[PDB]
């Protein structure tokens, strides 16, 4: 439903009918995000870091650029030449067309999962489900800590639209 | 010419895949501790 | 009252696109 | 400049600037009282935590 | 910038890696499948074994109490559990 | 009665500004209503 | 609508305080030339 | 006074020192070799 | 010496191998629902 | 010299750097990365929770998760030389511990490999602005780890170190804390979440205004990692969503800059957000509505229509994720619609 | 084009423009004190230190006044509910009109150092420039801090030389201001132990003195004078600016946590002391007591006082509160007026039972009434159609011994239930809601304001920390990255 | 005291409107020279 409080509803509710969370797309999903919005610090982290010169104490830093420049503000070889070196050297990015490009596509290509998430539980392709999966001799149940997850979810499936539900399977 | 075996960056790459070996064995074992 | 705090703060921003947008401080190719 | 009745009364205790003792000096002694704090903090957290007993000191809001 | 530790692709692709390895790297492999096997992994981090997790009667959690004296608890639960 | 040296001027232009407002507009848009309870 | 009372001064000062300090440093920085 | 717990702590500094100890010891040892 | 490429395709079928039986693991696994 | 010969050698290059920082960094980190390992594997996390949290209990990657002290301990750093395990690796295994242990271990890692981003960073002549948004995690991991935590009643409620387990600390928020409606959470995501595209597309906004200078269908290749020679024309950037979006971004010093704000902002504003978590402080009220919720009967907004949901959320889990209540609800106080 | 978070950088240099500052960030505090001290007591009520203390009545700084000593008002009233005895010029009113005449002067000798911004003092002989010696300066003013720690330590709370401190202990409570003696045993570090604190002002304040001295005559090595960039006032700042915060987060701890620096009548009783049925076990002992010792169940706890059920009254347990729920612990439950008394629940059959309490993370709850062994017995359905416990079919009653109830009992299943429900939050009480016009939601006590205050502001100023500490050290690179490439 | 609700957004916009006008103005004239 178009509207803040409307979202959390169309969420929640979600979550009950399709354990979305446990859901191996949705993760690719807030995978990407989450990274995009850690790269995207990351990437905007260097380049300022790596800025150049330009300035006194009493300007503005940024001021140092000028629209149509020919050459970029940063110096990228001393950028990777720290990056890298912070723990690894070569799980880092001279190739600043690669760069710029991993940051393109890792968000757009996980929120894309994610976007399939939805589209995948939209005809009842549900997230994991482990509830009982584990047990032991007896029988006796042993509860997964995805029980827990499960137990939040049926007081959420209970709830959600009490009244029109006039049937046991929440079969829509 | 001639670089040791036993390295900075050795030390490290080994407090990783000598567990992860281990493990690995360790958990390819569960995979059938039924009843 | 309260909801029209709420429309006033909703439109005076639609404004502050009107002007970060026409009367926007230009790109100088030099 | 415009020096007054204190601004030469006090003017000593501002006038060595740069004045450094030379080498790392006093240093180790520093180092010595640094790490002999932790144990403070750490042996009051301790104590606090509730995983530092000792008699006659048990944390509480009970305590005349 | 200028790099200089030993390098990888000739270790990976060397003969003596594959040589001192081949035979120690299962020695891993089988040693971790053994610390299963013994079962030893168990009372090695207290870990519970499919047999045992609840008592045979009763239907209760074996839950820890009382932060001071709970070695004990734990005992009088693994005790009177099988 | 003499100048101090430090009387740097003040920078803040028509763009960032914007940004400015539309900074404060926004939270104020809300805030608005945990602040109406 | 039961709400709180400072709705107005609270929400309403929230935004004519701080942004009337951006008005000013922006009409104080664009009359170095003395236009504005 | 010397409660369980207590020596627990001093048992936990020894400890503690001997994992600095022995670090910084076997670190000056081979930054010297170079 | 040894092929590079040798080394990664029988390295790699240990990982397929490996995490293959992982996911049959799953299924007679203690995790399972049995 | 004595110092020197420390700092002289571990300081420098030998492609793992090494620092003043690693020698905290390294330990408490690496002990972590075991920390939480070990458990999945093979340490379990029933005398906590009655929950089985390890391979070697049959447990899956989505399962396994290193417990969270029982609300007996409270905050206990749960030593294992401490008087409730006693040195007792199995028992402190038992109790938990491991928890107290990666988390506070942990949370030196941070520290450490931040202080790693300063020392490598004064040493190469740039701007530690990185290690400063490292804060972004910081903050985080200490309000969501050890200050909320630390403010409620004991480590257990605490986040769980697991797959599953970490998603019940969602939920479990939503459900008691109705977080999903606070604020502070909202910048929370409106950082990460905007961030995200602020990266997305700045990575490929970069990538098509890239000037040909290289021949044929690798375009990767002709850049130039030698020298200054602006590889995307910043021209046929700010022309493009100027008439595209409206909006240029020209300058790139400011936008590679943002971009560093963007996150590590709203993250702050999450831990501020949780920090009220701690002491419950938590933004479900919404006076104004639930007022009126009394009378109108017939009135409903979302709102209230959602935080219904979070009060089924409580009544069927608080009994079995915080077993040590021994909860107990009949099988008619569960609140439910007319159907299930 | 200077940008405004660089606009205060202007002085840095200049420290005479400087002082006029903080010469004022200290005309400007000093005054909010005074200011809503002010307030407060043109708020606070004492007409009962019972049921309506400072805390609940949304008290922030007034709590204060009494840990120092201040009990009293020039009207004849105190804060433990004293009558006759009234305070010199240093009574509440005294303590506002302080700061305020206080911050009032600074202002002047504030807008003096402005002008007056050049002199002899702050400039340093053999430099031909502005300088400020801190590795002196700085073990100067400690010398004063400890003096005056220790010059507090024994010569105040002793009560030697002053009022003592606010204390009392978990009965009343029935705390007042009296002197403390240092104890310097082992248990005085129990946080708890007052006189644990006594002990450590005049203790630390010794530890200061001798600093002061020795950082006023040693002088720093050559070794970390280029390392902590001394000289360069910027570092001074994160060489503060970590310690404040810190100084912080163990103001948020004694505070949230127990502590005698935070009692437990000056601010809202702690959430702990209701996690732990704390309130209800303590009393239990003493209605016990009264009742093995040949007392009518009803004399058992009329004997129980007034000011401790309503210990054991959820709706103080700090955390019930909100984020947004914008007051006084007061337009919540309401003005509490006095104790109905102990609602105990009999069943049909005769069996006592008990309303199993609401765990503080819960703003709702269903009701049960659990056997004495924790086996259901009563509950309020909510399916209601395959009720098996209801009060109603189980015949659920109530009775009351203590309070204003007292000696009566109710029977109808709506008052039945609906008192059960009451009680799931403690002991039942008697809220005039109509005065400030309630609302039926709680609020948190001071306590758990204050904690989330030195909260967010603490876990904000450790960012300062690494982002001065950060510009400190690197006010080199800080201008440009330097326009030179290639070597590393 | 039973008063009117707009006494403090009433009152008080009185005051920081227009004054905020007035300082805007002295402070865009007050930087002719960029000192200010
Ligand atoms: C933003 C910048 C971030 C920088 C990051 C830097 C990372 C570096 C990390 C180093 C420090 C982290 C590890 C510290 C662990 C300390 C262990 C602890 O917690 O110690 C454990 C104890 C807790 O005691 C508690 O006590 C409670 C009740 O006991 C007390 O009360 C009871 C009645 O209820 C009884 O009377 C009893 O006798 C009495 O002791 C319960 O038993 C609980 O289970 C128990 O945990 O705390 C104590 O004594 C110790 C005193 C507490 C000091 C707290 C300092 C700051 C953190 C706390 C803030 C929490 C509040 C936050 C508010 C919101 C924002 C801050
Ligand atoms: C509080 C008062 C005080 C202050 C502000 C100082 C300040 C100083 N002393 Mg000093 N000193 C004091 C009291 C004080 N001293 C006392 C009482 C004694 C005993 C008489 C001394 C004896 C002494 C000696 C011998 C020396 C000093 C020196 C110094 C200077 C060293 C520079 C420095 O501080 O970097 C050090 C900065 C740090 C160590 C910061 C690191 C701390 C962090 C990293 C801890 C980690 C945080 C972690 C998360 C918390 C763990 C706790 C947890 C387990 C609970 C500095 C000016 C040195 C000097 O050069 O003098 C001019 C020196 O040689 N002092
Ligand atoms: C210094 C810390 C501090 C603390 C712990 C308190 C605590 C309290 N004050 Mg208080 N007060 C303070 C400072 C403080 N005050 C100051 C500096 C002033 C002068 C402006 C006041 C003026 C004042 C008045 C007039 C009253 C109180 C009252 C109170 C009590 C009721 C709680 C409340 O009103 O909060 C309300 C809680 C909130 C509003 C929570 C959300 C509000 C803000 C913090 C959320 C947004 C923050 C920020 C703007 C977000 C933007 C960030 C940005 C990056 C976008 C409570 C004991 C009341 C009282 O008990 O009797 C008078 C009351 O009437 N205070
Ligand atoms: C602890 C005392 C303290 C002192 C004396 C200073 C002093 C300074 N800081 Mg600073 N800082 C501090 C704490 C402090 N800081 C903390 C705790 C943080 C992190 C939380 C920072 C983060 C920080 C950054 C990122 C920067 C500074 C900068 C500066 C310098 C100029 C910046 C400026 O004044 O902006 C002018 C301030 C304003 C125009 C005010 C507007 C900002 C907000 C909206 C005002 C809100 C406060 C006000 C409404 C009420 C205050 C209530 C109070 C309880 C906070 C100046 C030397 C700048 C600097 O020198 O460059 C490195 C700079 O860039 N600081
Ligand atoms: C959040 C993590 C963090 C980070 C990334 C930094 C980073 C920095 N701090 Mg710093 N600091 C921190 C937390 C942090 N600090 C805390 C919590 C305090 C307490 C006040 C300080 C107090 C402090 C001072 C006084 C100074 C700095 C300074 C600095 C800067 C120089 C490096 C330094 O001083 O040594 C880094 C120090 C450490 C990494 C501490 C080491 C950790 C301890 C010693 C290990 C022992 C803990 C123990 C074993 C744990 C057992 C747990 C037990 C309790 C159960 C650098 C930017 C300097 C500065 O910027 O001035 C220019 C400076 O003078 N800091
Ligand atoms: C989505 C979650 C998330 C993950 C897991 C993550 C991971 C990481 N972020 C890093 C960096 C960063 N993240 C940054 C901003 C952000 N990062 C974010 C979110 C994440 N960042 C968001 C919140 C912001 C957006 C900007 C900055 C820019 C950096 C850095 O530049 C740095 C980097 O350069 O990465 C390449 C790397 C630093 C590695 C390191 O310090 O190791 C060394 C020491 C460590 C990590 C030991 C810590 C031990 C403690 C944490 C114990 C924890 C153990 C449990 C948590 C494990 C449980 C596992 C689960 C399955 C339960 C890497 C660890
Ligand atoms: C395509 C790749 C490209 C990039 C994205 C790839 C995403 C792949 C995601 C797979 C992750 C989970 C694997 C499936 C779980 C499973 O099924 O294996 C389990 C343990 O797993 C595991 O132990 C997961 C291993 C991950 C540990 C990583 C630690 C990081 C340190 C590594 C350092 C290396 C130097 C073992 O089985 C479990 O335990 C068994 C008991 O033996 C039970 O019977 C069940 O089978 C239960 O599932
Ligand atoms: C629902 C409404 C309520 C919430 C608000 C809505 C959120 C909108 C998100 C925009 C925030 C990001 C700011 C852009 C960065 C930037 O462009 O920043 C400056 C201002 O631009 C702006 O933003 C101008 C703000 C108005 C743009 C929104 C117009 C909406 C109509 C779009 C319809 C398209 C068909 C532009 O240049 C900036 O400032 C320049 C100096 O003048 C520098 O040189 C740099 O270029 C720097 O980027
Ligand atoms: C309900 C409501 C109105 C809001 C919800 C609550 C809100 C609004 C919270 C916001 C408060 C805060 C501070 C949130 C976090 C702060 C922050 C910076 C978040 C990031 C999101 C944000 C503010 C703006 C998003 C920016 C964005 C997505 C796009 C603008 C940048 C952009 C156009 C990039 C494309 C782009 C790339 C490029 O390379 C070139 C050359 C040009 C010309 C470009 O335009
Ligand atoms: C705890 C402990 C410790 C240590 C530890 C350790 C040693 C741990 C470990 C370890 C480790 C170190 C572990 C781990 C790791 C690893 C691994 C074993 C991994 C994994 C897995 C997997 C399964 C994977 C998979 C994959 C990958 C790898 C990626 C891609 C995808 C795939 C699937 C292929 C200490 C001393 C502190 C203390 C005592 C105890
Ligand atoms: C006649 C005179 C005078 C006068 C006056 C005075 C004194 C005063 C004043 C006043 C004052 C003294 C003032 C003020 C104050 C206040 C302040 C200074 C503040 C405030 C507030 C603030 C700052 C804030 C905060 C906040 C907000 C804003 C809201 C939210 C929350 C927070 C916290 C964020 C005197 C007496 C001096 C004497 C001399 C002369
Ligand atoms: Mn809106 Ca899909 Mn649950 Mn049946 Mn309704
Ligand atoms: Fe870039």
């Amino acid at each position: 439903p178009l509207g803040i409080s409307g979202t959390f509803n169309f969420m929640i509710v979600f979550q009950a009918e399709h354990n979305i969370l446990m859901h191996p797309f949705h993760q690719l999903g807030v995978a990407g995000v989450f990274g995009g919005a850690l790269f995207c610090a990351m990437h905007g982290s260097l380049v300022t870091s790596s800025l150049i010169r330009e300035t006194t104490e009493t300007e503005s830093a940024n001021y140092g650029y000028k629209f149509g420049q020919e050459e970029e503000t940063y110096n990228i070889v001393a950028a990777h030449g720290y990056f890298g070196r912070l723990i690894f050297q070569y799980a880092s990015f001279n190739n600043s067309r690669s760069l710029h490009f991993f940051l393109a596509a890792w968000r757009v290509v996980g929120v894309w999962f994610a976007a399939l998430g939805i589209s995948t539980m939209a005809f009842n392709l549900n997230g994991f489900n482990f509830n009982h999966s584990v047990i032991d001799a007896k029988g006796n149940v042993i509860n997964t800590w995805a029980d827990i997850i499960n137990r939040a979810n049926l007081g959420m499936e209970v709830m959600h639209e009490r009244n029109a539900h006039n049937f046991p399977l929440d079969l829509a | 010419v001639s670089y040791p075996i036993f390295t900075v960056r050795w030390v490290a790459v080994h407090t990783l895949a000598v567990p992860t070996i281990f493990f690995l064995g360790a958990i390819a074992a569960m995979q059938f501790i039924q009843r | 009252m309260e909801t029209i705090t709420y429309v006033f703060i909703f439109a005076c921003i639609i404004a502050l696109f009107f002007f970060a947008i026409f009367f926007r401080e230009p790109p100088r190719i030099t | 400049a415009r020096r007054t009745w204190l601004g030469d009364i006090l003017r000593p205790l501002n006038s060595e600037y740069g004045k450094v003792a030379p080498g790392w000096g006093t240093t180790p002694l520093m180092a010595v009282f640094m790490g002999l704090f932790l144990v403070f903090l750490l042996i009051i957290l301790e104590i606090y935590n509730s995983t530092l007993i000792l008699d006659g000191v048990n944390v509480s809001w009970k305590a005349l | 910038g200028t790099t200089g530790e030993r390098p990888f692709s000739d270790i990976i692709t060397s003969v003596r890696y594959w040589v001192i390895h081949s035979i120690t790297i299962p020695a891993l492999f089988i040693a971790g499948w053994l610390f299963v096997s013994t079962g030893l992994a168990y009372d090695v981090f207290g870990t519970p074994r499919p047999d045992s997790y609840y008592a045979q009667e009763q239907r209760s959690i074996p839950l820890v109490t009382d932060r001071f004296e709970a070695k004990q608890q734990v005992e009088t639960f693994l005790e009177q559990l099988k | 009665m003499e100048p101090n040296p430090n009387r740097q001027p003040v920078e803040l232009n028509r763009t960032s500004l914007y940004l400015g407002l539309l900074l404060i507009l926004v939270l104020a848009l809300l805030f608005s209503s945990y602040f109406f309870n | 609508m039961e709400v709180n009372q400072l709705g107005f001064i609270a929400t309403a000062l929230f935004v004519l305080v701080p942004s009337v300090f951006l008005i000013i440093l922006y009409v104080q920085t664009e009359s170095q030339q003395k236009s504005s | 006074t010397i409660t369980p717990s207590l020596k627990g702590f001093f048992i936990g500094l020894l400890s503690g020192a001997v994992v600095l100890g022995l670090t910084f010891a076997v670190l000056i040892a081979i930054s010297q070799i170079d | 010496r040894i092929p590079l490429w040798i080394v990664a395709t029988v390295a790699g079928m240990g990982v397929i191998v490996i995490v293959g039986l992982f996911f049959y693991g799953a299924y007679a696994g203690l995790g399972s629902s049995l | 010299g004595w110092f020197d010969i420390l700092d002289d050698w571990l300081k420098r290059d030998r492609f793992v750097f090494v620092g003043w920082s690693g020698i905290l960094l390294f330990p408490c980190a690496y002990l972590a990365l075991g920390g939480w390992l070990t458990g999945t594997t093979f340490v379990t996390s029933w005398y906590t929770h009655g929950l089985a949290s390890s391979y070697l209990e049959g447990c899956n990657f989505l399962t396994v998760a290193v417990s969270t002290p029982a609300n007996s301990m409270g905050h206990s750093l749960l030593l294992l030389w401490g008087p409730e395990a006693q040195g007792d690796f199995t028992r402190w295994c038992q109790l938990g511990g491991l928890w107290t242990f990666i988390a506070l271990h942990g949370a030196f890692g941070l520290i450490g490999f931040m202080l790693r981003q300063f020392e490598i960073a004064r040493l190469v002549g740039v701007r530690p602005y990185n290690a400063i948004a490292f804060s972004a995690p910081i903050a985080v991991f200490v309000s969501v780890f050890l200050i909320y935590p630390l403010g409620q009643s004991s480590w257990f409620f605490a986040p769980s170190f697991g797959v599953a387990a970490i998603f019940r600390f969602l939920l479990f928020f939503q459900g008691f804390h109705n977080w999903t409606l606070n604020p502070f959470h909202m910048m929370g995501v409106a950082g990460v979440l905007g961030g995200a595209l602020l990266c997305a597309i700045h990575g490929a906004t970069v990538e098509n205004t890239l000037f040909q200078d290289g021949e044929g269908a690798s375009t990767f290749r002709a850049f130039n990692p030698t020298q200054a020679e602006e590889t995307y024309s910043m021209v046929t950037a700010n022309r493009f969503w100027s008439q595209i979006f409206g909006i240029a971004f020209s300058n790139k010093r400011w936008l590679h800059f943002f971009m560093l704000f963007v996150p590590v902002t709203g993250l702050w504003m999450s831990a501020i957000g949780v920090v009220g978590l701690a002491l419950n402080l938590r933004s479900y009220d919404f006076i104004s509505q639930e007022i009126r919720a009394a009378e109108d009967p017939e009135f409903e907004t979302f709102y209230t229509k959602n935080l219904l949901l979070n009060e089924g959320i409580r009544a069927w889990m608080a009994p079995q994720d915080q077993p040590h209540e021994n909860f107990v609800f009949p099988e008619e106080v569960l609140p439910r619609g007319n159907a299930l | 084009g200077l940008p405004w978070y660089r606009v205060h950088t202007v002085l840095i240099n200049d420290p005479g423009r400087l002082i006029a500052a903080h010469l004022m960030h200290t005309a400007l505090v000093a005054g909010w004190a005074g200011s809503m001290a002010l307030y407060e007591l043109a708020t606070f009520d004492p007409s009962d230190p019972v049921l309506n203390p400072m805390w609940r009545q949304g008290m922030f700084v007034l709590p204060f006044m009494a840990r120092l000593g201040v009990t009293g008002s020039w009207s004849g009233w105190s804060i433990t509910g004293e009558t006759g005895i009234d305070p010199g010029f240093w009574s509440f009113e005294g303590v506002a009109l302080a700061h305020i005449v206080l911050s009032g002067l600074l202002f002047l000798a504030a807008c003096w150092h402005w002008v007056y911004w050049d002199l002899e003092l702050f400039r340093d002989p053999r430099t031909g420039e502005p300088a400020l010696d801190l590795p002196k300066m700085f073990g100067i003013h400690l010398f004063l801090a400890g003096l005056l720690c220790f010059g507090f330590g024994a010569f105040h709370l002793t009560g030697l030389f002053g009022p003592g401190m606010w204390v009392s202990d978990p009965y009343g409570l029935t705390g007042s201001v009296q002197p403390v003696a240092p104890e310097w045993g082992p248990d005085g570090f129990n946080p708890y132990n007052p006189g644990g604190v006594v002990a450590h002002h005049i203790a630390a304040g010794i530890v200061g003195i001798i600093a002061g001295l020795f950082h006023i005559l040693v002088r720093p090595p050559q070794r970390l004078y280029k390392a902590l960039r001394m000289g360069n006032i910027e570092t001074v700042l994160s060489s503060s600016i970590a310690a404040v915060f810190f100084a912080a987060f163990v103001v948020a701890g004694t505070m949230w946590y127990g502590s005698a620096t935070t009692p437990i009548e000056l601010f809202g009783p702690t959430r702990y002391q209701w996690d732990s049925s704390y309130f209800q076990q303590e009393i239990n002992r003493r209605v016990q007591a009264s009742l093995a010792s040949g007392a009518t169940l009803e004399e058992a706890w009329s004997a129980i006082p007034e000011k401790l059920a309503f210990y054991d009254y959820i709706g103080n347990n700090p955390a019930k509160g909100g984020l947004f729920r914008t007051g006084p612990m007061n337009k919540g439950d309401g003005i509490a007026q006095a104790w109905k008394g102990h609602a105990v629940f009999r069943n049909k059959e005769g069996e006592e039972l008990f309303v199993r309490r609401m765990p503080a993370f819960f703003e709702s709850f269903p009701v049960i009434l659990t056997d004495k062994n924790g086996v259901v017995k009563a509950d309020i359905p909510f399916r209601r159609a395959e009720s098996k416990y209801s009060f109603e079919q189980q015949g659920v009653t109530v009775s009351f011994y203590g309070g204003e109830l007292n000696g009566q009992t109710f029977t109808d299943p709506p008052t039945v239930k609906s008192y059960a429900r009451k009680a799931i939050f403690g002991e039942i009480f008697e809220f005039d809601t109509e005065t400030l016009n309630s609302d039926g939601i709680f609020r948190t006590s001071p306590r758990g304001w204050f904690t989330f205050a030195h909260a967010v502001f603490a876990l904000l100023f450790f960012f300062g920390h690494i982002w001065h500490g950060a510009r400190t050290l690197f006010r080199d690179v800080f201008s440009g990255i330097d326009p030179e490439l290639s070597p590393e």
